[PDB]
């Protein structure tokens, strides 16, 4: 299925993605595309954040679900 | 137009206020039409009661209406937290508030993650802002741990309302005003102070507002209705707005709960005659077509708005 | 740990609190540093109203977390 | 398979994985056992950083092999 | 076995002997060496055939002197692309001898996908090897820093931190001593900029049995010698040399210094302690002698010579060969 | 970019860099700092000694990163 992921920038990235797929693989496949470092990333959907250890079918995040990339980062 | 019903000692206005309000939402009333299904809590039930009003105020011929089968059902299902109680006094705004979350309660599945996506649920397609906050320095990049929620009522302190309108376009006086003690240090303590931001990713269609007053006796109610404004930008109302249906989303005031001396009232925009009306219990009156009215009515009682409602005009109900 | 409280005024406060406080623990100290009584005060955290009886951590109340206090008005 | 996690102030903290268990996998079984969010945990074993796209036979980390939790703490 | 190594003129190989002579003497490398039968042969040059002729003719020849060439070709060969240990030109002892554990780790051990030595048979990784994580950690505010972890075959002090280390203190103490010399100038800000300082913090997972520490020089004519060789202790407590030591045989380990590299005058040379004859020998290419049975014999000849001290071996005694 | 180099004598300087400097553009950074000529300088990272004709963004050199000077004495 396709997932979009919408960053703050306005860019809105798709992903071919499965409900198999754990948080942590979306943020790899973000960093294929972006060269964000996972660790940065974090993800929102419906105002959750999502967790590296769960996947998407456990937030029942369906296709053409589009997602909110927040990147956490330090500074200098 | 109809009435609502406060015995002596029934205490009940605040309830009556929030009542007439999502009676006359368009989008509530006709999202609420086509809902023929809910999770009944029996005798304690909000929405068997809030049913019942409901048949009422559209087939019944009465000036005035009972709203005890809300008050009993809100007094049961809040007794083991001692709220909207029978006969004690309570707040309008926080009725409002939990008689929006009381009817996700009823219309949802309960998502294990809690995540809502019922297409019917009133509460969250059309009232709920979904946003988050985050502490973003632009001199460091540093950046502070995105923290998401929903809220059903963006709530702004009227000490800085004021201000910031001494200080057409009340999307960003809200804006403005709503992030003047949000000042914080840089997340990384490299020596900057930056503010806090919202940004919201979802497309409500009725933004109401919150004004957190400073006393039940406010020297700023005369300017805060003077600063109000009937035309709502969603675009400005945040630090930035993902949903671009929001972009360009402009919201006009509808309704409005005020509160005096320990009572509440209504005032709210009936389209079909296009004059805004009042309702203060069991008494009704007409205002006028001009919001300058409201204005007037409003500084003459020293009343102080509570609650805001904004609603788009190209609006939709819940679909199936 | 330190807490932020925005009060009505628009303005933030500093609390000094532990996570194991009851919340009318951090409304008495609210009401010794702006004078409001704990009936009156509505406290909200992330969009929900925090229920009188639990603790901080019960809302996970982290240090540099901010409050917004609200004016609870009766009618 | 029981694995052992060294903490820096001496605790061990025993766990039971899979060979194909990620990394990320076993940084969730250590928030269930001690709260520890994901994102302020590092794994180091035979001296290498543990990444969390990989598993567990990548590194060929085997019965009663112990790793090493270090962590990134924000401070203050 | 003490022979000696030959060095003609122009072929500047006193480098290499001195490196020879540690890992001949050194006991965990020459028996596990013995002990080991397969290798990664890499041809007519290759390092571990070199250097097993090399140790075969250290106990069978009876020569008094034997050569090294094989081992010097073999290792130019090696090292053509990155132009080190070349035939004819001069090199460095630290580097010869890190290279050496190198590259018997690469005849020895199998490419893994992750780049882990788990190899029992690995003399250099089993009994050598460092493995540590640097990490910056601020006690006033709490932040921490990322983890740092590398591994390690020699640990690298500095000559005037060590000086200026012993006056402050003015055995039992010479661990303590190498950690706050190597600590010295590791000061950074706090990883959150709280406003206070911290110190690097470098932590040490495993446990060698033989600890090499390498002295960094300020010069090649340095005029810190004699406090550096006076500076030096030859009992070293493992669980002490880093700022935490978290495994249990590394806490209780003992080393004992066992072996020297020293530099002079463009030329290399080694002390070493025999543990048969009770006494400790010098090796400069084909000369050997008799130092004496006290370490302070070794002491007044690196003084009177004005040795550099570049390389020390400790060996825990308690030390076993790769099984 | 800046990098710490620590010196022969144990102190610890400051190099202004780009992650495309060759390390033997790092190298006469610090013979202009520390007076050490190139060919006697042996740069440590993580370990490992630096090798001529690659770049700090080869080795990942980061900022705040720490090169570990050994002077190299040939004999
Ligand atoms: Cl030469
Ligand atoms: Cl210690
Ligand atoms: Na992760
Ligand atoms: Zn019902
Ligand atoms: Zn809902
Ligand atoms: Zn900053
Ligand atoms: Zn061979
Ligand atoms: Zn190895
Ligand atoms: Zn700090």
């Amino acid at each position: 299925m396709q997932i979009f992921v919408k960053t703050l920038t306005g860019k809105t990235i798709t992903l071919e993605v499965e409900p198999s797929d754990t948080i942590e693989n979306v943020k790899a496949k973000i960093q294929d595309k972006e060269g964000i470092p996972p660790d940065q990333q974090r993800l929102i959907f419906a105002g959750k954040q999502l967790e590296d250890g769960r996947t998407l079918s456990d937030y029942n995040i369906q296709r053409e679900s589009t997602l909110h990339l927040v990147l956490r980062l330090r500074g200098g | 137009s109809k009435g609502l019903s406060n015995e002596p000692g029934q205490n009940s206005c605040f309830l009556n206020s929030a009542l007439q309000v999502l009676w006359h939402l368009d989008i509530f009333r006709r999202s609420f039409r086509q809902l023929t299904t809910h999770k009944c809590m029996g005798d304690s039930c909000i929405f068997c009661a809030l049913k019942g009003i409901f048949n009422q105020f559209q087939c019944s011929s009465e000036k005035v209406l009972p709203s005890d089968t809300l008050r009993s059902a809100l007094a049961k299902t809040f007794q083991d937290e001692q709220r909207f109680q029978l006969g004690i006094m309570d707040d309008a705004a926080e009725c409002f508030e939990n008689l929006l979350m009381r009817i996700h309660f009823h219309i949802a599945d309960e998502t294990k993650e809690d995540i809502c996506t019922a297409q019917h649920c009133i509460s969250h397609q059309k009232f709920a802002m979904t946003l988050f906050e985050q502490c973003v320095c632009t001199s460091c990049g540093a950046t502070s741990d995105p923290l998401p929620f929903i809220q059903m009522v963006h709530y702004i302190s009227t000490t800085s309302l004021c201000n910031q309108a001494i200080c057409s376009m009340f999307g960003e006086l809200l804006q403005n005003a709503s992030t003047m003690g949000d000042l914080r240090n840089c997340p990384s303590n490299c020596g900057e102070r930056i503010r806090i931001r919202r940004v919201l990713m979802n497309a409500p269609q009725i933004i109401t507002i919150g004004l957190v007053w400073d006393s039940d006796h406010s020297d700023l109610a005369e300017d805060v209705i003077h600063s109000l404004g009937t035309c709502l930008k969603l675009g400005d109302l945040f630090f930035r707005v993902t949903d671009d249906r929001a972009k360009q989303s402009e919201l006009y005031l509808v309704g409005m709960i005020c509160y005096y001396g320990k009572h509440y009232s209504t005032f709210f925009f009936q389209t079909k005659i296009r004059k805004w009306m009042y309702f203060d219990d069991a008494h009704v009156k007409e205002i006028g077509p001009k919001w300058k009215d409201v204005v007037t009515k409003c500084i003459k009682g020293h009343y102080q708005p509570l609650l805001l409602l904004y609603a788009d005009p190209q609006g939709t109900p819940v679909s199936t």
